[PDB]
């Protein structure tokens, strides 16, 4: 049961509530994408069309080792890849 | 709150912590014994039955007998738009009435339509992050800020700390902005990250909603 804080910025605007993803036991990036896209829609009314028409739409994993992985919400070549969720420190979701 | 100071214990007895799974996620303001006021985005699509409304708190890391805890009975909203965070205000009816005492008191609100000008001195507060990429505060923080209109929508109250990087941060949403003893704002969003020193912080403008608030809380 690992908790990971995340933030959402859309058109530069970032709501200030403290939000976590709750997941050791690896998961597919697809599982993270589903939750990220659903919360983009649930929290800021971001649609598939908004994502497709933005200049950029990504989420960045900051890992506990200090490395940062950028995942494209338009194209996720790593969708079927796996990642240890316990290695993630925070996630910055950004659409603009 | 980034760049602020610890508040005196129970200095602001209307200050509320909203918690999920024993963790603070948003602030709120006690506005009647059985009603709190927060940001709509705080509760827009969450497990409402699990939300704990914590009154009379100061240090979230200690056991505190001063606390009164309630559940959310009903959600009242007024034209909330999550796309642009417009009308980012909710009134939450509690499942009971608080006992008013030294540590739990209701806030005073402005008159409908009252607008604050550039330069008015206010106080922000909350249990949000103490820095960027930080963790929740233990102790309630406060911060001297100034009302500004540059880079601010007419549908918001915006504030800035001039001359240094300080401001509200994650976990501060829903918390009151106090201006001359009255609650003029509910913390809503930032631009350019927390404490940018560039964009002002944005608050839901309480004075635009007072007639509606009054119709609910009597
Ligand atoms: C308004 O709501 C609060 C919040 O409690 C919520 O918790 C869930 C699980 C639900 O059962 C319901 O109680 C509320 O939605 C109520 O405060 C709680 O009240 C109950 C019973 O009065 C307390 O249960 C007791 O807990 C101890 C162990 O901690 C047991 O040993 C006791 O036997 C007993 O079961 C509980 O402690 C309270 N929780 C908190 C955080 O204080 C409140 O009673 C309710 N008020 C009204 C007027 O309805
Ligand atoms: C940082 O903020 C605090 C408090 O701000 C809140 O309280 C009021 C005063 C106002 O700013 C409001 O928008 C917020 O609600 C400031 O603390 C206050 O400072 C004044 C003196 O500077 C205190 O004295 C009181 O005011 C009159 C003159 O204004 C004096 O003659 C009296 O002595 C009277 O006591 C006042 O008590 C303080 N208020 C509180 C709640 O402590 C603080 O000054 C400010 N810091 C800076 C640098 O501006």
């Amino acid at each position: 049961k690992h908790t990971v804080p995340y933030t959402i910025s859309v058109d530069g605007i970032t709501a200030l509530h403290r939000t976590y993803f709750v997941f050791n036991k690896k998961v597919l990036y697809q599982e993270i994408d589903s939750k990220v896209k659903n919360e983009l829609a649930s929290q800021r009314g971001v649609t598939t069309e908004k994502i497709n028409n933005a200049q950029t739409a990504t989420y960045t994993l900051t890992l506990n080792d200090g490395n940062k992985k950028v995942v494209n919400l338009k194209k996720n070549d790593d969708a079927k890849n796996s990642i240890d969720p316990s290695t993630i420190k925070q996630i910055q979701i950004v659409v603009k | 709150i980034v760049g602020g100071r610890r508040a005196r214990p129970h200095a602001w007895p209307f200050m509320v912590s909203l918690q999920l799974r024993g963790g603070h996620f948003c602030g709120a303001t006690l506005i009647a014994p059985n009603f709190v006021m927060s940001a709509a985005h705080c509760v827009a699509n969450v497990n409402v039955r699990a939300v704990r409304v914590v009154l009379g708190a100061h240090n979230l890391s200690r056991r505190e007998p001063t606390r009164q805890v309630f559940a959310v009975q009903r959600i009242f909203e007024n034209g909330y738009d999550p796309v642009n965070l417009l009308n980012d205000i909710v009134i939450l009816q509690l499942n009971g009435s608080a006992t008013i005492n030294a540590n739990v008191q209701v806030a005073q609100l402005p008159a409908q339509g009252r607008r604050l000008g550039n330069g008015v001195q206010c106080l922000a507060m909350g249990w949000g992050l103490l820095g960027r990429n930080r963790g929740i505060a233990s102790v309630l923080q406060e911060l001297n800020v100034t009302v500004v209109t540059s880079l601010c929508r007419r549908s918001n109250v915006c504030t800035l700390v001039r001359g240094r990087q300080a401001g509200v941060c994650f976990g501060d949403s829903g918390s009151p902005l106090v201006c001359n003893g009255l609650i003029h704002g509910i913390a809503s969003f930032v631009r350019g990250g927390c404490a940018s020193g560039l964009y002002p912080d944005a608050f839901a403008p309480v004075a635009q909603f007072v007639n509606w608030i009054d119709s609910i809380i009597q």
